[PDB]
């Protein structure tokens, strides 16, 4: 048989056993995390060879290899799809759980319960291989729901503390309201294409109508945080940095721009989705880049990037660029992983301080996570023949050049000119001028475990974009023929964004003072979305679930009509029927009544 | 300003019996009385499952119609086909545009 | 001087911006008293059965059980039939029953006389 | 332990009445005022102000630290509503109706403008795609029966 | 967070968390050292300049326009230390603190380890049933018929007693407790 | 069926005649015996039902609500024994007694052939459930409830009385086989509306349909913990199962009758959600999701398709796993503090981890996260409701939103944040609780693997 389905499907499987060895002596060690990272690391050499067979010759295959069951003309099997972007897909993802499992072991040290942390980073590891690898819409709804479930446990880890809680419910209601609209979608692809599995509704899909990509839509936008359903990324934040360099920077955000590229036939027969989809995508990376250069909590700095990056994604898929967009997925999950191992290094030498104002001349302190966070910087603003390059300034160009959306194109461009500034305002801040933090220096990033895990993720981010991009088949009819100032027109934006950003950030030395401008506050309390999202209809919702459903109808109206009505009905009667006196005379004078009725309205009636 | 002078000697006592406190959860040199191969992991990891994976696709699932479809293999023109051995011919003489 | 900020129901106003807390007079300093002396009392009452050494098991409050008592049993003794409770009823109760009436009724006339004029796309509809 | 005199009651009138709530609830009369007497079923007990949770003093030393309460202490109607898990009424730096309509104007006003860059797209200035074979006639779904109408393209 | 509250907070009290406040969301404006030392003594002058004002009514409508313009000049995001009420570390080792009641449900298997610190937890709990009944008795002794009237306790007088309610005092889990 | 019910019936002389201190063991043992017999039910030939007798048949549909039922009594004795301690020999015997008779009554009203059986028996398992509530319910309320629960549901069973001794004068018989072959249809007049109506509005009653689900708060709160768990696993399922029988002979006015129907179960779906939101009792909160859920199991029975009676079938037998889990685990923590208010304990896995683990699951499975049968069922019922109008996306969307957030809720508030300081009493979880949370669980998740026993007869 051919090694092809053999070696995808151990891949998955032989992540299945430290969750198996839970139960097991092996947990209860201080070796644990060790074996869950080695496990890891061979999950990711051993993906690589189907890589390899795709890369020669183009190897696809789908496995039906259980059948579950059977509803009259629909069958259910436990299917894997095993196309160009799950053998992508699945070594970038294990290379990066890989190194952030690695800088877990270091920077969860005192943790006392890091043998249940590393399971659940495993137990989101398999959901996201669940997701991806899914052939029909029941298993990938599987893998949507796993890794909410596993995103919600991780927010949620310090589990004493409020605000943690309170981010993990939040993850989960902004999910819900996505899933809704993938329910819709598995909904309509059944009583339409009587099939869940992707084979079927493409062959019976060539016009397909709005309601079923709006559903899709609707479930990207929830679970990558697009414009509608965006505040619950930056609050993630509430997780340890690991889980927040994994889960909410570079894996499980990219789901619904995944869930787009796998149906991109459909979306390529639909320009109104088209139109709705890059509409939503321009909006949401302008907004995100815009929240973002005024933070000051340097995970929410990057969380925001993280939710911008992902607004551009959904543009180029708006654009009909999907296998583009899968590409930056790809890239940006080297540099972005990269970035937050960064700034975790960073608080933890720190002690546990996230505020870049009490963070001061690093440059030097900290030489190894100073190198690793430019080069991650200038991979995220696209230089020249980086990761970062390949992926982004396509897009750029190939926004630029299609019958689009004017506005959205300007908002395109306006981001990417954000993304420099943000970049820069970290650099600035961070590591440059003079120390900020308290007088009893603990810095210290002499740690086998940290340098090693970066140094991965480092020369990933120099070599990888090229690599990739010259070992896949071309999917895309490159633009060769362009005005040179269009060609220049990311390279010009950034620049502006560069000198822009520095020019503001060194006028802050000046001993002069103002006070805060509008649109300044607009920009650092999130455009008053959270503050008015996240009271008004919680507020009304909380307050007409008490007064009117549980009080109003329960309570009393439906106590009235029905039971209460009757108990005085018959307490009424009751009391009229058995309050008689006891005198002959007045029962005697009834049966003298009642003996002339029934003569005359019973005895003249035959 | 400041303390009052039962307010600071309450804070003293209650300074002390929280020192002996936090000094008395300290652990004794014997306190945890417990009571009474190089590659190892590549085979029982790696080359057992393949095994049995292998074993179960090759034998039960590819025993089945259609449980493992591959896309067909891309032909170009020149190729030669492994079964017939056929030839393609190749593909009408370019315009040579050098 | 500076913009003036204008409280409202879910951004209350702050206790420096009150003009109650700056314009004090002995009678509201009287009231702070007697508050505090509550407080004081209660948490006295609290600390001593808290710190008992004896007392196993969990302190009852009767704040909590008034709390839920009048939030389940002691709403429908104080209910009355008022012109606005009964239109709040009317209207929350039925209501949205008939909204949703007319919205499913149109809804599934239209598709069934589309069915029969022969026009829905129902080309591979087989499972319901 | 908690007897019959303990538990909320009807709405109070007369002030005899208004002394025994107060006291009931561990109030000063001054303070202790009910909701009003429609027949919502509020009946005896009290409006407390409609603060949060997170409003409260984080540095006290409260009975229960996360909850923010004191034992024995009136709890407020809608306590489950204010637990800082949920809905927050805290001060904040710049003024409702004011934050109302930054947040509107900036969503009206994109959506607007996506709806103008609808109406006046870019494109390049190219002509429309040019494709073999009857415009790929065969290969869009084909129908290979019914002699599709020729789409000739000539070189310039 | 230790001290008992009052009844009120006093105008010095109020004028003198006022100036904490504006110093420390002025330091959050002003980010690098040099501008915000700056900035801060152009404040303490500006603070100092009503120092010796002994109109009353006037330095009540000096503090009032003072918060008001706090407030409309305040920072959006002020910083905040990790552990503090609105810290990113505010209560993250709640979860880690273990009451040490729980210690007495203890399975004798697991009291066999550690048998040291579980003679000591015994002394400790002699103590604590031999000091009670003076600690309620005191307490009566020095509280007035109308009940307390603050959230003072009173230290230890005699001998060998010990200050009344300290058990769950003395007793805290730990601020890292793992 | 005689080989089910003569065991189950011997258990009530086993138990009568067992020393005092071996009461809970014998019938512990020999209720578990007499589930793993009835598992052999799950074997059906497709075609049609099994029916072993003129008395008694069973079916798809039938047979996995008497293998619920059967394994729904152990738990129930190993739930009881713990607050039943102090009881007297004779009082213990008498409780053990009114659950095996209530086992008897349902396990022969699933498998009655023909209706006047079925409704004597379905009507019978009122007595013990009520003297359960009455005489073993720990507050005063108890009695309040107990007329609620009895009152409510005769005023719906007489009508359907009437309703049965009329057709079987006019059609000649009540069997269901023979109702299934000569069905008519129902023609639209006042008369057949009015027989559709009393036809119904009993198992509406049942279920509950919103608006007429007042009694079941009271009933499910103030019983004691194996009342609640019988109330909520299998008494709800009287309801849908006699829905499911009976809508045989109500065609084609259905079409039309059960318009009302849909838009109290939908909305009232919506209400019942949302009030769960505000709930200062955890039991309450645990009765309102069963309304939800049953509102639910209401609209795919109304819309009459075959996905829609799949998706009901999974739906019953989750909800019955599922709700008696949450009540034993509600129930655990009652006993710890004697009150039912869900602020009172806090960061209870601080203390109680794999009772928190236990938590975790049940509120998993409330939610219906893929791929347990919960979500199968409620996915099946969603897709038939799609195809019977595309608008109910936007109330079972909303619905499946709320479920989320009170599931969750209820779990952060009670798991989560920190312990309450007072509360010094709460104790390791016993070998005996965490036992009985893992029969409920393991059972619902090796469901999962074979989804088609579950299905039902359109399978
Ligand atoms: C070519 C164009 C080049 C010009 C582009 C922008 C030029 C610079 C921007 C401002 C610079 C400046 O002078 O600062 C003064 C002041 C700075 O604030 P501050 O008081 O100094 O801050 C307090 C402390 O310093 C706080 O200190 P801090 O520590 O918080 O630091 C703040 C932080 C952040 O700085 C800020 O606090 C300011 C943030 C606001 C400015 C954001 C700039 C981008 C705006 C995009 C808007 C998109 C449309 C939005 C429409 C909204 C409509 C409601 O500083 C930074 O780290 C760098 C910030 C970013 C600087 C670089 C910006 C580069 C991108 C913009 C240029 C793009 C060039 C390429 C274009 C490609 C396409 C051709 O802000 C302004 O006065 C300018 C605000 C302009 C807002 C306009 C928004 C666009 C739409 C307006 C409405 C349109 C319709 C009409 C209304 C509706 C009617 C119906
Ligand atoms: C997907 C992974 C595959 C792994 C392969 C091996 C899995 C074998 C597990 C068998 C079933 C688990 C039994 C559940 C009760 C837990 C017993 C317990 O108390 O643990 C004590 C034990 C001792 O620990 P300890 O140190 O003494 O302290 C424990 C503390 O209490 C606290 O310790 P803790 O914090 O670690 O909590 C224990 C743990 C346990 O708590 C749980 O919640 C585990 C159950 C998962 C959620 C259950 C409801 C959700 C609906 C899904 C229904 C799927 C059932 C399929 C059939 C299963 C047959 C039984 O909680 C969690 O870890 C978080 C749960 C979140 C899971 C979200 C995943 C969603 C669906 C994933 C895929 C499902 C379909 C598979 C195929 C898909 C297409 C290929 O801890 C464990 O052993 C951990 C349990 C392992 C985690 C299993 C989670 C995934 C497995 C789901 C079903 C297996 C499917 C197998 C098919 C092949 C694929
Ligand atoms: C709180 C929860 C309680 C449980 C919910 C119970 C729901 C019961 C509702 C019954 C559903 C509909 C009943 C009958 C169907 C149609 C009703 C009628 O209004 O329709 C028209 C009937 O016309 C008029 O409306 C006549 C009926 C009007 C008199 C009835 C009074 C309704 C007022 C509402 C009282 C509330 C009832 C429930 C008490 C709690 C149709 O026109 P027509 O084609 O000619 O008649 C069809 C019958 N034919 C064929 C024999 C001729
Ligand atoms: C489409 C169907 C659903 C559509 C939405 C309908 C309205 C939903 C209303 C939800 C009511 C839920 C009430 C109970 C929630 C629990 C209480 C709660 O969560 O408190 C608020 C809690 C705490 O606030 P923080 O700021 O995070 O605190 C940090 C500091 N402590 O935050 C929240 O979780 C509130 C979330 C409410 C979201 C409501 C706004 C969402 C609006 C979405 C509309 C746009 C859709 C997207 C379109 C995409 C393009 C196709
Ligand atoms: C383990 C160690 C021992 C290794 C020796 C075994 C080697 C291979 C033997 C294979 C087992 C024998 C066999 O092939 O019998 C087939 C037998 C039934 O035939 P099917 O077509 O697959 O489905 C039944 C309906 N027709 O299948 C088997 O039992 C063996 C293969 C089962 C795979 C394991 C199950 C994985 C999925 C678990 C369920 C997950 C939840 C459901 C998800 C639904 C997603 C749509
Ligand atoms: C816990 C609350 C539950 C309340 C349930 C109440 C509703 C039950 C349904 C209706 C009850 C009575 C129906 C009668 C039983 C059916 C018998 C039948 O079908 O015979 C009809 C007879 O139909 C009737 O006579 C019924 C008339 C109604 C009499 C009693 C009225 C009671 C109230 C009616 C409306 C309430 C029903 C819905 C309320 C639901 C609960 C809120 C036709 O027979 P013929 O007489 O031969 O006619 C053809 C030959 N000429």
């Amino acid at each position: 048989m051919n090694p092809f389905a053999s070696l995808t499907l151990t891949t998955l499987t032989i992540l299945t056993i430290p969750i198996m060895m839970s139960n097991s002596n092996i947990y209860k060690t201080n070796l644990y995390p060790n074996y869950v990272k080695t496990t890891v690391s061979y999950a990711f050499t051993l993906s690589l060879v189907p890589l390899l067979m795709f890369m020669h010759t183009g190897q696809e295959m789908i496995i039906s290899n259980w059948h579950w069951m059977t509803l009259q003309t629909v069958e259910l099997s436990l299917s894997f799809k095993m196309d160009y972007f799950s053998v992508m897909f699945i070594p970038v993802a294990l290379f990066v759980t890989w190194s952030i499992m690695e800088f877990s072991m270091w920077y969860m040290h005192s943790d006392p319960f890091i043998n249940r942390f590393f399971k659940y980073l495993l137990l989101f590891l398999i959901t996201m291989m669940i997701l991806v690898t899914a052939n029909n819409l029941f298993q990938l709804f599987i893998g949507w729901e796993g890794v909410g479930i596993m995103s919600f446990l991780l927010i949620g880890w310090w589990h004493g503390r409020t605000d943690a809680n309170t981010a993990a419910l939040q993850a989960i209601l902004y999910n819900r309201i996505g899933d809704i609209g993938f329910v819709l979608s598995m909904a309509w692809f059944l009583t339409h294409s009587n099939a869940w599995d992707l084979q079927q509704i493409f062959m019976l899909n060539n016009e397909c109508p709005n309601m079923p990509l709006i559903g899709l839509l609707l479930a990207a936008a929830g679970k990558s945080a697009q414009f509608g359903l965006h505040p619950w990324l930056p609050s993630a934040m509430e997780g340890p940095t690991p889980v927040s360099a994994l889960l909410h920077s570079s894996t499980m955000v990219v789901a619904g721009v995944f869930l787009l590229i796998r149906f991109y036939p459909l979306m390529e027969t639909n320009k109104l989705v088209q139109t709705m989809t890059l509409c939503l995508g321009a909006i949401t990376t302008l907004f995100t880049a815009l929240c973002a250069i005024t933070q000051n909590d340097i995970k929410k700095i990057v969380a925001f990037s993280t939710s911008s990056q992902l607004g551009l994604m959904m543009v180029t898929i708006g654009i009909n660029q999907p296998h583009l967009a899968f590409l930056h997925i790809c890239m940006h999950a080297f540099f972005k992983a990269m970035l937050f191992m960064c700034s975790g290094s960073i608080i933890h030498s720190l002690n546990d301080e996230q505020d870049i104002r009490k963070m001061g001349g690093l440059y030097k302190a900290m030489p190894f996570t100073t190198t690793a966070l430019i080069i991650g910087s200038l991979a995220l603003t696209g230089m020249p023949y980086l990761t970062g390059f390949y992926s982004k300034d396509l897009i750029i160009e190939a926004v630029n050049m299609s019958y689009t959306n004017a506005w959205a194109l300007l908002m395109t461009l306006i981001a990417t000119s954000l993304t420099a500034a943000y970049s820069t305002r970290i650099i600035f801040f961070a590591f440059l001028g003079k120390p900020r933090f308290p007088p009893l220096v603990l810095i210290n990033e002499n740690n086998p475990l940290l340098i090693n895990s970066i140094k991965r993720l480092l020369i990933g981010s120099i070599f990888a974009g090229f690599i990739i991009s010259n070992n896949i088949p071309p999917m895309t009819v490159p633009n060769t023929t362009m005005p040179l100032y269009m060609k220049m027109t990311a390279l010009i934006v950034t620049i502006m964004g560069f000198m822009l950003a520095l020019e503001l950030n060194n006028t802050t030395y000046y001993l002069k003072f103002k006070y805060p401008s509008q649109t300044y506050k607009f920009s650092n309390m999130l455009g008053y979305y959270p503050s008015i999202m996240h009271r008004l209809p919680t507020y009304h919702n909380l307050s007409m679930s008490q007064k009117s459903a549980s009080s109003l109808l329960d309570l009393i109206w439906l106590e009235t009509i029905l039971p209460k009505t009757t108990s005085f009905i018959q307490m009424k009667m009751s009391i009229m029927v058995s309050n008689q006196k006891g005198l002959i005379k007045l029962y005697f004078l009834s049966f003298l009544i009642t003996i002339m009725i029934s003569m005359t309205l019973f005895n003249y009636h035959e | 300003s400041g303390y009052t002078p039962d307010e600071k000697l309450r804070l003293q006592q209650l300074r002390e019996l929280r020192r002996r406190w936090l000094k008395d959860q300290e652990l004794s040199p014997r306190e945890p009385v417990l009571p009474p191969r190089h590659s190892i992991f590549a085979v029982t990891h790696v080359l057992i499952p393949v095994w049995i994976i292998h074993y179960y696709l090759k034998y039960h699932v590819t025993a089945k119609p259609y449980t493992v479809v591959e896309r067909k293999p891309r032909i170009f023109p020149g190729d030669t086909i492994l079964e017939t051995g056929e030839v393609i011919p190749l593909m009408k003489e370019f315009p040579d545009q050098h | 001087s500076f913009p003036k900020y204008k409280p409202s129901r879910l951004a209350t106003l702050p206790a420096t911006l009150d003009p109650a807390e700056y314009d004090i007079s002995p009678e509201t300093r009287k009231a702070q008293a007697e508050r505090l002396a509550i407080r004081s009392r209660l948490k006295r009452e609290y600390l001593l059965q808290y710190n008992d050494p004896n007392r196993l098991g969990v302190i009852e409050d009767p704040a909590l059980i008034r709390w839920t008592y009048a939030r389940s049993a002691n709403i429908y003794p104080n209910f009355r039939p008022t012109p606005k409770t009964s239109l709040l009823g009317a209207l929350f109760g039925i209501g949205p029953l008939f909204f949703w009436y007319y919205v499913f009724k149109t809804d599934r006339d239209k598709k069934e006389k589309l069915i029969q004029e022969g026009k829905l796309d129902q080309t591979f509809n087989i499972s319901y | 332990h908690v007897t019959k005199d303990m538990f909320p009651g009807p709405y109070p009138k007369t002030p005899e009445e208004r002394a025994a709530a107060a006291k009931k609830y561990n109030m000063r009369v001054e303070d202790y005022e009910p909701y009003p007497d429609d027949g919502m079923g509020y009946g005896d007990y009290p409006k407390l102000p409609d603060r949060s949770q997170q409003e409260r003093d984080p540095w006290y030393d409260w009975d229960h630290p996360d909850l923010r309460l004191n034992w024995g202490e009136p709890i407020h109607w809608d306590l489950d509503m204010y637990i800082r898990n949920r809905v927050d009424t805290s001060p904040t730096p710049v003024s409702w109706n004011t934050m109302c309509k930054h947040l509107f104007g900036f969503v009206a006003f994109m959506l607007f403008m996506f709806w103008v860059g609808e109406i006046y797209p870019s494109y390049q200035p190219v002509g429309p795609k040019q494709y073999p074979y009857n415009d790929l006639y065969l290969e869009r779904g084909g129908d290979p029966t019914k002699e599709p109408e020729p789409v000739v393209h000539y070189e310039i | 967070a230790f001290s008992a509250p009052a009844a009120y907070l006093t105008h010095q009290q109020k004028v003198l968390r006022l100036y904490k406040r504006a110093l420390r969301h002025l330091e959050s404006w002003c980010v690098h050292r040099d501008k915000y030392r700056y900035f801060a003594c152009l404040m303490r002058a500006r603070f100092d300049e009503h120092k010796n004002e002994k109109d009353m009514v006037k330095a009540t409508q000096l503090l009032r326009q003072a918060e008001e313009e706090f407030w409309y000049g305040q920072h959006p995001q002020p910083y905040i230390f990790p552990e503090s009420p609105g810290g990113t570390s505010y209560e993250r080792y709640e979860c880690y603190k273990v009451p040490e009641w729980c210690l007495d449900d203890w399975h004798p298997s697991e009291k066999a380890m550690y048998p040291d610190y579980f003679a000591k937890r015994e002394q400790w709990k002699r103590l604590r049933r031999e000091s009670w009944e003076r600690e309620v008795k005191q307490l009566q002794e020095e509280t007035p018929p109308g009940g307390p009237r603050t959230e003072a306790l009173p230290p230890a007088r005699k001998e060998g007693d010990l200050p009344p309610l300290w058990w769950h005092i003395v007793t805290r889990p730990r601020e890292r407790p793992m | 069926m005689l080989k089910i019910i003569i065991p189950t019936t011997m258990l009530l002389p086993m138990t009568w005649m067992s020393k005092h201190n071996m009461i809970w063991i014998n019938a512990t043992v020999h209720s578990l015996l007499i589930s793993l017999i009835s598992l052999s039910l799950l074997n059906q030939l497709g075609e049609n039902s099994l029916n072993f007798s003129l008395t008694f048949f069973s079916d798809s549909l039938s047979a996995p609500l008497l293998v619920l039922t059967t394994w729904l009594l152990p738990l129930m004795l190993m739930a009881s024994q713990s607050h039943l301690s102090k009881e007297t020999t004779t009082r213990k015997k008498l409780y053990i007694t009114m659950l095996i008779l209530l086992q008897l009554f349902l396990i022969m009203t699933f498998t009655a052939t023909e209706l006047i059986l079925f409704y004597i028996l379905f009507e019978a398992t009122l007595v013990p459930t009520l003297i359960i509530i009455t005489r073993w319910g720990n507050q005063t309320e108890r009695l309040n409830a107990g007329l609620y629960f009895l009152f409510y549901t005769l005023a719906g069973s007489l009508p359907l009385l009437v309703a049965l001794v009329y057709i079987q004068n006019t059609t000649g018989s009540l069997n269901f086989l023979i109702i299934h072959y000569w069905s008519h249809p129902l023609s639209n007049s006042w008369s057949n509306i009015f027989m559709w109506l009393a036809c119904i509005m009993a198992f509406m009653v049942k279920m509950p349909l919103y608006g007429l689900h007042l009694w079941l708060p009271k009933a499910h709160v103030e019983a004691p913990i194996a009342g609640s768990m019988v109330l909520a696993a299998v008494l709800l399922k009287l309801g849908g199962y006699g829905m499911m029988r009976i809508t045989t002979i109500l065609n084609p006015l259905t079409n039309y009758m059960a318009y009302p129907f849909l838009m109290l179960s939908m909305w009232g779906m919506i209400m019942t959600s949302s009030i769960c939101l505000r709930q200062t009792d955890l039991k309450s909160l645990i009765a309102y999701s069963s309304v939800s859920h049953m509102a639910l199991v209401i609209v795919a029975i109304m819309i009459q398709t075959p996905w829609s009676f799949m998706g009901a079938t999974a739906l019953m037998i989750a909800h019955g796993l599922t709700s008696s889990m949450l009540f034993c685990l509600a129930n655990t923590n009652y006993e710890r503090v004697h009150s039912r208010t869900m602020i009172l304990a806090r960061g209870l896995q601080t203390l109680l981890p794999l009772m928190a683990t236990w938590w975790l699951v049940a509120s998993l499975t409330n939610l219906a996260l893929p791929p347990s049968i919960n979500l199968i069922g409620e996915l099946f019922i969603i897709t038939a409701s799609f195809s019977w109008s595309n608008i109910t996306i936007i109330l079972m969307g909303m619905n499946m939103m709320i479920t989320a957030l009170y599931s969750l809720y209820m779990l952060i508030t009670t798991q989560r944040g920190k312990y309450t300081h007072h509360i010094n009493n709460i104790k390791p979880s016993f070998t005996r609780e965490n036992a009985l949370m893992a029969l409920h669980i393991l059972p619902l998740l090796l469901l999962t693997l074979n989804p088609k026993m579950i299905l039902g007869p359109l399978y």
